[PDB]
């Protein structure tokens, strides 16, 4: 016999073997799956091979399972099907190994996850006495196997039908409630029921229709009598016997009462149940902590459940003794374990991430957060004196500060304002405390991190009723800027950079410092930046872009601005931006950054910005050319930089020529060769920009050079998304070279027109009606002309191209562009040209008898259906949509409109106004 | 509630609080919370439908995980939409 | 209050009056309703905070679903949107 010679041979460590073992198996299975998947089931069942050899054969069962069973499964090879004998034998074989508790645990959960992949297809077409099954076992062999596979398979069997009006819903429950109410089950025991009574707590939180009397009953005596039993549970005791166990026992409860709390209706759970229950979690925490002597994180994944029950209670009233219950345990569970510690002081990064708020991993310390922000305020102000009270008293703990210190950050992040008039004693005396933390020499290094960061809470939350406040804003903030500065420790710089986005949350450093102080204390960021920037990397890098962005934003517009500062500021948004030009939130804010610093400007200031930033533009254009101009993340980022250089022109007339004479080549070599989409959006977004803001005079010769690129990118292989932003370049050709463009603009309009007909590309036909509008308002006779002459499939292009524009008008984009479009629109009204009068366009859309929803699968027998209406009638019903939404400028602009039609009749506007809807006069008298 | 007046299962009172607590803009029109209260309830139809396709092509009652996930892949629209 | 859950049920019977949706599936479900809205919601918000706007209308909604949306479920899904909005206000 063969399969044990396949089973050695691929489970052995060398790779020939494997492959040889593996491709064979398949070979064997492509022919003989039932005799393959027959001799695997065989090699499971007989206890006499080793475990290895067993594993190893479910192992095998899981993969082989997925390609040979059944269609439903996307890896099925389609070679052959285990025959419906077979398939009854190994189904067999897997429960009589699953629940069977003297197998092997590699064994029971091997065979397991078998009947999970299993019951999702043959339950209960091919399966049906699957449940029948582990019912059997559960009730009359009490396997604790079977309870852990019932629910495993749970929510994926048991219907809404066969939970509440099948008997499986009832069956499961006095199961459930059998083993908790038998004060002699184990706690692997009753920890198994009680995750299974989340399993059914699931089924009964939403079902079809709550309004069934059955239904709506038969859940109240459950949770009722779930209550009743969990409140049992808690009151047991179990000493030292088994702390593992017993931590899990009391998460499961607790992930229940949470539950059963907040996912059910506020009749089910009362308030003398959840003062009851109140009473209990708190000394729980105590408990908890106390058997705190993977043991730890057994108490910490505990201690998310029992602080998540008492955030969900958090409205009842607490007790100074129950407050000082919940501080004490909260901090010895929110201090940082020894793991953390090193983790944050080796890699910063991983600190900043963290605190950003950006990192995935969710502990008790994010749960303590949700469980202070949600108290109420004649809870939250007692509870600040109580972390208050601790702080001044835990000074000289360093064991226990830092964690202190968070909690009274997580207190001053709550919305609402702490209040009362002791708090005015206790806020001084914890004010004094973080001053002793900043001044004390041998601080340690995360309490130092800390109280720089709950400095600006503690001053943004007493804003107010605290006098001085600026001087200690002042005097704060320029201590943690100094420590940050000598210090040779990255976590409190960053901390320090994190520290100084909270103070700009609530202050405004310019008025509050000052002139002098504000520009020292951009100067102190700037060098804390270039420190941590060295090593920044992942989240910092993000972070560093957030926190210069407040250092730009408070730079002088008066006169004598620190020019040191702005090309300091200059030098970090390409610093950081070039480290990771992939990063997206780096890219958004730093051309944010770098659109502010040039937001006004001056001709000489600007010549000085461009000198300094456009040599290194260029070679970073000019190094992607051996690359054939490829999705280079910084050519990107570079090509992003010069529209934002080029966008925010000086004042006093066009760019200067040494722009053109240097980024022209550069980018028209972009344009001409480069195949990349991202790169020609890009590319033809700063060349439109350079052809518009730049003098003709010293453009003019390069006019040819225009035309070679414009010609390439009108129609070739470029796609429509390549050439999203020829739009914009036409129209820039057409303004500034209008007179030398008159003979080529029959050919360039005509293949805008058949982009813009063809594209359904939101953004590429917003862009390619700028031509049209342009033209329009230019000339709106000789864009008719033009229109009206030109064919597309054997058709007018002004019918076409009409409808296209009317369509894409409900989606525009812009108030300049809406502006732009009214007008055009606008002209075409008043030419009242004949063949325009000709044209329709779909007006509202019908729709179809019934209420079905038309999903894509329908648009064969149900497609969407317009009223033709004449153009004329859907341009003013347009504009008068357009009044409507928004209920010189648009309102200004479509009321004006309404106005000199309406002093004319023009275009039949009388007939017009009598077929629109009454809700449309309503607004239409608005202007009239 | 507003749902049955446009024609939709969808919550559009609520769809229309959700819009205002997000701070997602000063003012929401009126005609706003209706209509993506209706794409919203258009996107559950769809993936629905496919979910449900997927379990009727293995004679399934029940839209399990399996289902859903297999429906989106499938459909290359959804895929791009909801990976 | 709101989770969806209630509703994805009552869409799904009149696509199929006869099938039934698991929990875990429903919670994948509301997991995209959500991150539909959310993803639609903020790009209504930058269309609103662009167009030089106050208001989020029907306008910056069919340009976010038109944007996010790919093919024929942003042809789709507007019509959708607009036949509701139209039998509204109506």
């Amino acid at each position: 016999m063969d399969i044990n010679e396949l089973i050695i041979g691929a489970q052995s460590a060398d790779k020939h073997t494997r492959e040889v073992a593996e491709t064979q198996l398949l070979q064997w299975c492509d022919s003989d799956a039932s005799q393959v998947f027959k001799a695997l089931a065989n090699v499971a069942l007989q206890h006499e091979a080793s475990l290895e050899s067993r594993q190893f054969a479910l192992l095998s069962l899981r993969k082989l399972i997925t390609m040979y069973w059944s269609p439903g499964f996307e890896s099925y090879r389609s070679t052959s099907n285990v025959e419906i004998d077979v398939k009854d034998f190994i189904r067999e074989v897997l429960l009589k190994l699953c629940l069977n508790d003297n197998e092997n645990t590699k064994i029971k959960n091997g065979a397991s996850y078998c009947i999970v992949q299993i019951s999702a297809v043959d339950f209960p077409d091919q399966w049906p006495q699957l449940l029948t099954v582990i019912y059997d076992a559960i009730s009359h062999q009490h396997s604790l196997n079977a309870m852990s596979l019932l629910n495993e398979i749970y929510d994926d069997v048991v219907s809404e039908e066969m939970f509440f009006e099948g008997g499986i819903g009832l069956a499961t429950m006095e199961i459930v409630f059998k083993v908790l109410n038998t004060e002699t089950s184990t706690l692997i025991a009753k920890i198994a029921a009680l995750k299974l009574l989340k399993a059914c707590l699931l089924q009964m939180s939403s079902h079809n229709e709550y309004d069934e009397a059955s239904r709506k009953s038969f859940v109240s005596q459950c949770l009722a009598t779930s209550l009743q039993i969990l409140g049992q549970l808690l009151t047991l005791n179990f000493g030292n016997v088994d702390v593992i166990s017993q931590l899990k026992f009391k998460s499961i409860i607790y992930e229940n009462l949470v539950f059963i709390k907040n996912d059910f209706s506020r009749k089910h759970f009362s308030s003398e149940l959840q003062k009851q229950f109140k009473i209990m979690a708190i000394q729980d925490l105590e408990n908890v902590t106390h058997i705190n002597a993977p043991l730890l994180e057994t108490v910490h994944d505990c201690s998310i459940y029992i602080v998540e029950f008492l955030t969900s209670v958090c409205t009842l009233q607490f007790s100074v003794e129950e407050m000082n219950k919940i501080i004490t345990s909260l901090t010895i569970l929110c201090q940082l374990s020894s793991e953390t510690r090193e983790i944050w002081t080796s890699d910063f990064n991983t600190f900043v991430s963290k605190e950003t708020g950006l990192a995935a991993s969710y502990n008790v310390r994010d749960q303590a957060n949700e469980f202070f922000t949600s108290l109420p305020n004649p809870q939250l102000s007692l509870i600040f004196k109580v972390v208050s009270n601790d702080i001044e008293h835990s000074t000289c703990n360093y064991s226990t500060l830092e964690s202190l210190l968070y909690l009274l950050q997580c207190i001053l992040l709550n919305d609402d304002e702490i209040t009362g008039e002791n708090i005015d004693q206790s806020l001084q005396i914890l004010i004094k405390t973080l001053e002793n933390i900043l001044v004390s020499q041998e601080i340690p290094e995360l309490i130092l991190a800390r109280a720089i960061l709950t400095i600006p809470r503690v001053l943004d939350k007493f804003i107010d009723a605290l006098p001085d406040i600026k001087p200690l804003t002042s005097a704060f903030l320029a201590k943690s800027l100094n420590l940050a500065l000598k210090s040779d420790k990255e976590l409190i710089k960053s901390a320090t950079l994190i520290a100084f986005t909270y103070y700009c949350y609530f202050a405004e450093l310019d008025s509050v410092l000052g002139p002098e102080v504000c520009s020292e204390t951009q100067e102190k960021v700037i060098r804390i930046i270039n420190q941590v920037s060295s090593d920044a990397e992942e989240d910092t890098n993000g972070a560093l872009m957030e926190v210069l962005s407040q250092v730009i934003s408070y730079n002088p517009k008066e006169p004598h601005s620190r020019k040191e500062i702005l090309q300091a500021e200059f030098h970090l948004v390409f610093t950081i931006s070039s480290e990771d030009p992939a990063n997206v939130q780096v890219v958004v804010q730093s051309q944010e950054c770098l659109e502010k610093l040039l937001d006004n400007i001056n001709m000489d200031n600007y010549k000085n910005y461009i000198e300094l930033c456009l040599p290194s533009f260029i070679n970073v254009l000019d190094s992607n050319n051996a690359n054939n101009y490829r999705y280079s993340p910084l050519l990107s980022l570079v090509l992003e930089f010069i529209t934002v250089f080029l966008k925010k022109k000086p004042n006093d007339g066009f760019l200067p020529d040494e722009i053109n004479q240097y980024l022209f080549e550069p980018l028209a070599k972009v344009l001409a060769f480069s195949t990349e989409d991202e790169t020609l959006q890009l590319a033809t977004e700063a060349f439109s920009y350079l052809i518009f803001n730049t003098d003709t005079r010293a453009m003019e010769p390069r006019l040819m050079d225009i035309m070679k690129v414009l010609e390439r990118l009108l129609s070739l292989e470029v796609s429509d998304s390549a050439a999203m932003n020829v739009g914009p370049l036409v129209v820039a050709i057409f303004t500034r070279f209008s007179k030398e463009i008159q003979p080529l603009i029959g050919r360039i309009l005509e293949a805008v027109v058949v982009r813009l007909i063809k594209t359904q590309n939101i953004s590429t036909e917003q862009n390619l009606l700028s031509v049209l509008c342009f033209l329009t308002c230019n000339d709106p006779k000789q864009t008719v002309d033009f229109l009206s002459s030109f064919q597309i499939d054997n058709t007018d292009a002004l019918t076409l191209v009409m409808r296209k524009w009317i369509e894409a008008f409900e989606v525009i984009r812009g108030e300049k562009r809406i502006k732009e479009n009214i007008v055009a629109l606008s002209n075409l009204f008043f030419l009242n040209d004949k063949r325009l009068q000709k044209v329709v366009v779909n007006g509202n859309l019908i729709p179809y008898e019934g209420d079905l929803i038309i999903t894509r699968s329908m648009a064969k027998k149900m497609p969407d259906r317009y009223v033709q209406v004449p153009l004329y009638t859907k341009i003013i019903k347009l504009f008068v949509s357009e009044l409507s939404f928004q209920s010189e400028s648009v309102v200004q602009l479509l009321v004006r409109f309404f106005k000199e039609v309406a002093s004319k009749d023009v275009s039949g506007f009388h007939c017009i106004y009598e077929t629109l809807s009454d809700s449309e006069r309503k607004v239409l008298s608005e202007a009239l | 509630s507003r749902s049955a007046k446009a024609g939709l299962t969808f919550p559009v009172g609520r769809v229309h609080r959700l819009l205002r607590r997000g701070n997602y803009a000063q003012r929401i029109g009126s005609g706003a919370p209706v209509y993506l209260t209706a794409v919203l309830e258009y996107l559950a139809a769809e993936i629905l439908e496919l979910a449900g396709n997927a379990a009727r092509d293995n004679k399934k009652t029940r839209i399990i995980p399996r289902h859903l996930q297999l429906a989106i892949r499938n459909d290359d629209e959804l895929n791009k939409l909801l990976g | 209050k709101e989770t969806y859950s209630s509703y994805i049920y009552k869409v799904l019977k009149q696509t199929h009056p006869d099938t039934g949706i698991s929990q875990k599936s429903m919670s994948i479900l509301n997991s995209f309703v959500n991150d539909i809205f959310e993803r639609i919601a903020t790009e209504a918000s930058k269309l609103a905070a662009y167009n030089k706007k106050s208001t989020i209308s029907a306008r910056e909604i069919q340009t976010a679903v038109r944007l996010i949306l790919p093919g024929e479920l942003a042809k789709h899904a507007v019509s959708e949107g607009t036949r509701a909005v139209t039998k509204y206000s109506s």
